[PDB]
């Protein structure tokens, strides 16, 4: 009745906000990698401009 | 660099594919 | 227990909204760091260039 | 066996709630270590910048 | 320049409401 | 608890974090 409607916002609501959760993972995941680029490239530098 | 050019051009890339997919999750959250 | 069944709906949906608001300001808080990487990364490029 | 089915159907929704929220907390310490990094990593390029124009 | 000062001192302003905010929320849930 | 924090804890804390976010993902998928 209202419990099987009542369900239903809950239910797909709760797969979106998983859905959503994964995807910023792959948000995150691509945020690091790209702080680990720019660290190195850094470094790069620095021990360029300290060895010359 | 090129080798560098390329891996950011697909980190924007991939960074935009999860973007768009997160907006339309997040849009149909609100209905 | 008819009465307490109906709490806990109210409970859920209440954690259901408060869960969508920290993933939006979540988002918020994603792009902004995708923004201060893009930064960043154009000024390590114009650096590499420079010498 | 209706009020049994509707408890079970709560716990898990319940459950996956709690689920859904320990993900988020860990994902939030991780976007405050991406900017921890991000500021010491604007630090040492605004500090490369500065050495190269103040030897010009 | 002065305007990449600009910008940067917004975005950390953005980050700092978001952070709170999120705080709030999240506070919010574990009751 | 944060500080002291560097680089090689900064690494650390990422991979933690993140294989825990992985274990509660999958425990979500069935
Ligand atoms: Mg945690």
């Amino acid at each position: 009745a209202d419990i099987g409607s009542e369900f239903s916002g809950i239910v797909q609501q709760q797969n979106n906000l998983l859905r959503a959760i994964e995807a910023q993972q792959h948000l995150l995941q691509l945020t690091v990698w790209g702080i680990k680029q720019l660290q190195a490239r850094i470094l790069a530098v620095e021990r360029y401009l300290k060895s010359g | 660099v090129e080798w560098n050019e390329m891996t950011w051009m697909e980190w924007e890339r991939e960074i935009e594919n999860y973007t768009k997919l997160i907006y339309k999750i997040l849009e149909e959250s609100q209905e």
